[PDB]
């Protein structure tokens, strides 16, 4: 806001703010997050080709976990949504089938 | 393995751009690893003089060489005569010079005058109270004819008239090079090696 | 607003443990588009809950269909993220004769209608839209000039104000972050708003935008799509196997296309379609090699050219057998159902 | 074990994500074959005369 | 390229970017969608069993050669090409029960403090951030008063 | 200046990329050059202004 546009004549200096309204913002408008209708933001975690999406379902979790101890007060996380459960099923299915 | 000397070259290439005459740079600089291995050579040609080789080159590159790149086993096709198309500005040196022009200012006003404009939107955030809705703007900034170019305005005159491009130089639609040509059995052509992959 | 609406009633459906809403998520291109919203409704596990999967999106199909605002679906999720359906098709129609927007819109609208009534064949579904309302800004480049205002400052006051500029970048938090330039938003709401933004000419003169330039309304795409070079529309779509299978669907579609789309546009199929239409049947070589090497080995088995058809001919009565109890249940013949006949013929 | 090779293994060689998916089953099951053949002619006659 | 009508984006960069990809070894087919949010995306799918490593090399240097076509507002902001990890192994959403953070605050929290520890993990190949924006410093002008100096 | 000296002598004689335009779908380079009759001699160089 303190910036400087010109000189006005009278001699005082025309600011930015004089012009504008400025704030630390967002760089894009363009798509909105909920969750249970409370704002979110959400992330995607794609394994590489060759993982286990096992452990790696168990080691993001354990990481948020440790990451949320730091959290501030009102701020929470979820897993909405973990499709390793159907090869655990799978797994699970593979060694009820041969009992 | 020659995908890893293709990549080792060209990011050498990339690092070298800094070095470059702003010219080479604006034009850009290409790293393309060869083919070796000759398949077929296709040529367009014009028995009856209707089309010449620029047309000719110019159609293969619209209608011809990217349906011959899907087809399967093709490692490169390489076109042979002629140059892409290009709006080209004839300018006379004594008329630009006699309106008190230099070729930098006929450059300066074409790149004024031909250029992608950004026009924004209505009813985008951030509002006091909820938009219904948004609207997108338009502003056509390039140009695409040579009637269009030849009516750049390059100054105004004394008088307030605007000089125009088109009063200092002659515009077309011609070719970005004269350097090759091609005939086949003395008729215009244009050749096309088809190059298949390993 | 929309969207929050259907949030609360996926989280009001029994069996319903989440709405992961995004308004302005177009889920065909995962792009962002003004009027368009995606929101996923994540179920309970299945022994937490009284309803399957269809029924509860039976449920809030019922309730969305009640909100006015605008057109609201849910339906069941693929078996495969980045594939798409099985039995259905995705293609783009082209326009590769320059035909322009509007004609792309009317062939769209024409394709799925004609499609929307071969039986066994849903509406389908596209991102183009062709008809969003727009403002053309046309400016009189000669009284322009002829005043002194180039058009750089013209167009950069139109970018600036209306479009908003990158400035340059910052740093805070430890990390680097844009600053960007644009009017505020109420300056930039109205056709007056954009007639009254100020650009200035070689008189040092605050000239207004207005007075250099028309504005009309107009319409035009968001998004704008292109398709392997071309301008393009996307259409995605079903087929019901008990109708007509996926080959005798893109056959339909080829034929339908080429009596519906005007010279200079075309289909192209893409995602799974395009492989169906680009591979061969390798089974036509794959079966007959099995048959013959299990052949090979029984008759060195048996010392026989002829003992081996003895097992070999009656291998078809289990694979009939298998297929009448999948008929007789109303289940199609699909991967599993195929690996479990072959498996049964080895046994 | 062989006659079982000689059909599910081809299965693997079949074109498109379908072949894809059929080569998941073919090479599982033609292993398992053989496993369980070498299995048949050494721990299973062994044990049974034990 | 912040403001440009979907017209343009497709007219005067996804145009001339397929321009410099096509032809780039096992393509199967590209698309570009370019949206009145400034974003273009285009989109370059390689045939079945196509090393991902090289496909995206291969796209990044047609890039590089297309980069000098591109709008300078464009080329300021900087284009980037990314090969996708299609297997989706984990959605987390970071919230607010009470409202005292919006999706802006947590969407920054989760690029400050979450992302690059989850990029980490071993057997991670993508990480995706879906909502709001990063900060940006806004100047939101008032032309009236501008023109008015 | 050299600037002004060596920029004539590059528009004219040797041809200048401007930037590009759009046809028939595609990306097109526009170029500004002497047409060839006022480069074909060593008075059309020194008369160049
Ligand atoms: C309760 C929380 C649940 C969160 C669930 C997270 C997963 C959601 C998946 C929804 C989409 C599934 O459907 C999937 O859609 C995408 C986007 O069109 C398609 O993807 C297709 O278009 C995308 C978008 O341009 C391109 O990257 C690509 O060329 C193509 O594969 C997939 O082929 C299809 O399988
Ligand atoms: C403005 C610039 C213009 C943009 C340029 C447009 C890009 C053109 C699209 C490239 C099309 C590639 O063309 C396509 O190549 C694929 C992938 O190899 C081949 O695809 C097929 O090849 C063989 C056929 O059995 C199979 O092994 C393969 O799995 C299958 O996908 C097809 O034969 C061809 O239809
Ligand atoms: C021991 C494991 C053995 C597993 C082998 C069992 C099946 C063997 C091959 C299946 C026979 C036909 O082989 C294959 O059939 C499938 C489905 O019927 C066809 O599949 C076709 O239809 C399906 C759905 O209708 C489409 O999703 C698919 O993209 C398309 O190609 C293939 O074009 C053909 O190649
Ligand atoms: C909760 C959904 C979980 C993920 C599901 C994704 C499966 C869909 C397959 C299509 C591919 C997705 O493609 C992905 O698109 C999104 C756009 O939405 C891009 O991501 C972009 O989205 C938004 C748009 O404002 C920003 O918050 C983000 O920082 C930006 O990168 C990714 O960089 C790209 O990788």
């Amino acid at each position: 806001g303190n910036i400087i546009l010109k000189t006005a004549q009278d001699g005082s200096l025309v600011r930015l703010r004089d012009v504008a309204r400025i704030e630390m913002g967002s760089g894009s408008y363009a798509l909105r997050s909920q969750l249970n209708n409370k704002d979110a933001v959400g992330i995607g975690i794609f394994q590489s080709p060759g993982a286990n999406a096992i452990d790696l379902s168990n080691a993001v979790r354990a990481k948020m976990a440790e990451l949320a101890t730091r959290f501030p007060e009102d701020m929470q996380w979820a897993a909405p949504y973990d499709p390793t459960v159907f090869v655990r099923d799978s797994i699970r299915a593979v060694v009820q089938t041969l009992l | 393995d020659p995908d890893q000397a293709q990549v080792q070259v060209q990011n050498r290439v990339a690092q070298a751009e800094a070095r470059l005459p702003e010219d080479v740079r604006r034009l850009g600089i290409t790293t393309q690893k060869q083919s070796p291995t000759l398949t077929l050579v296709v040529h367009l040609f014009s028995p009856n003089g209707k089309y010449d080789s620029l047309y000719m080159r110019n159609y293969a590159t619209l209608k011809v060489k990217d349906e011959l790149a899907r087809l399967p086993g093709v490692g490169q096709i390489q076109i042979f005569g002629s140059g892409e198309y290009a709006m080209r500005v004839w300018l006379d040196p004594n008329k630009v010079a006699a309106r008190g022009l230099t070729a930098s200012d006929v450059v300066t006003a074409m790149q004024e005058q031909n250029v992608q404009v950004s026009a924004g939107q209505l009813g985008a955030e951030p509002l006091p109270q909820e938009s219904d809705f948004l609207i997108s703007i338009n502003a056509q900034g390039r140009l695409h004819t040579e009637e269009e170019f030849g009516n750049i305005i390059l100054k105004t005159a004394q008088d307030g008239s605007l000089v125009r491009l088109r009063d200092v130089a002659r515009i077309e639609m011609g070719s970005g090079s004269y350097a090759l040509r091609s005939q086949l059995n003395n008729k215009d052509a244009v050749g096309i090696g088809i190059f298949q992959s390993p | 607003a929309v969207i929050r609406k259907m949030s609360e009633i996926g989280m009001n459906t029994e069996g319903v443990d989440y709405a992961v809403a995004f308004p302005g998520l177009n889920a065909l291109q995962f792009t962002n588009t003004p009027n368009t919203g995606t929101v996923f409704f994540g179920l309970k596990p299945f022994d937490q809950r009284k309803h399957t999967a269809a029924e509860i999106n039976a449920e809030i199909n019922a309730k969305i269909a009640q909100i006015q605002q605008g057109f609201g679906f849910s339906i069941l999720p693929p078996p495969i993220l980045g594939l798409g359906q099985g039995s259905g098709y995705s293609l783009y129609i082209q326009d590769r004769g320059g035909l322009g927007y509007g004609a792309l819109q009317s062939a769209v609208n024409a394709m799925s209608g004609a499609i929307m009534q071969t039986p066994g064949m849903h509406f389908p579904i596209s991102t183009y839209q062709a008809n969003v309302p727009q403002l053309d800004v046309q400016v009189d480049r000669d009284k322009a000039k002829a005043q002194g205002v180039s058009l750089t400052e013209l167009f950069g006051t139109l970018q600036t104000y209306l479009g908003s500029s990158y400035v340059n970048d910052f740093n805070q938090f430890g990390r680097t972050w844009r600053v960007m330039a644009q009017a505020d938003g109420p300056y930039r709401e109205s056709v007056e708003d954009i007639a009254n933004l100020r650009t200035r000419n070689n008189q040092g003169e605050m000239v207004p935008i207005g007075s250099m330039v028309n504005i009309s309304t107009t319409y035009g795409p968001d998004p704008v799509i292109r398709y392997n070079g071309y301008p393009a529309a996307d259409l995605i779509g079903d087929a019901d196997p008990r109708v007509l299978s996926s080959s005798q669907a893109m056959t339909h579609l080829e034929e339908l296309s080429k009596q519906i789309l005007p010279n200079g546009m075309n289909i192209e199929w893409t995602d799974l379609s395009f492989q169906q239409a680009t591979q061969g049947n390798t089974a036509l070589i794959v079966f007959p090699v099995a048959v013959l090497l299990a052949f090979l080995v029984l008759a060195a088995l048996y010392e026989s050219w002829t003992l081996p058809l003895a097992v070999i001919l009656i291998v078809p009565m289990t694979m009939l057998s298998a297929l009448f109890g999948v008929w007789l249940t109303g289940g199609d013949n699909n991967v599993f159902v195929q690996v479990g006949l072959v498996v049964l013929m080895g046994l | 074990a062989l006659v079982l090779c000689a059909v599910f293994v081809p299965m693997a060689f079949l074109s498109g994500v379908t072949g894809q998916f059929y080569k998941q089953f073919a090479v599982t099951i033609a292993i398992s074959t053989v496993i369980s053949a070498i299995n048949s002619l050494t721990l299973s006659p062994a044990l049974a005369a034990l | 390229y912040p403001g440009a009508n979907p017209k343009v984006i497709a007219e005067t960069v996804a145009t001339p970017l397929e321009e410099a990809i096509n032809g780039v070894e096992n393509m199967m087919y590209m698309k570009s969608v370019a949206g009145s949010d400034g974003v273009l995306v285009t989109t370059v799918t390689f045939r079945p069993g196509t090393d991902p490593d090289q496909a995206q090399v291969q796209v990044q240097n047609r890039v590089a050669q297309a980069e000098a076509r591109l709008p300078e507002d464009v080329r300021r902001l900087g284009i980037t090409t990314q090969k996708q990890s299609p297997t989706l192994t984990l959605v987390v959403h970071l919230f607010s029960p009470n409202g005292k953070y919006d999706s802006l605050y947590m969407r920054n929290y989760a690029t400050l403090k979450v992302k690059d520890e989850l990029a980490r993990l071993p057997g991670v190949g993508q990480i995706q951030i879906f909502g709001s924006g990063e900060y940006a410093m806004r100047v939101w002008l008032d032309p009236n008063k501008v023109a008015a100096r």
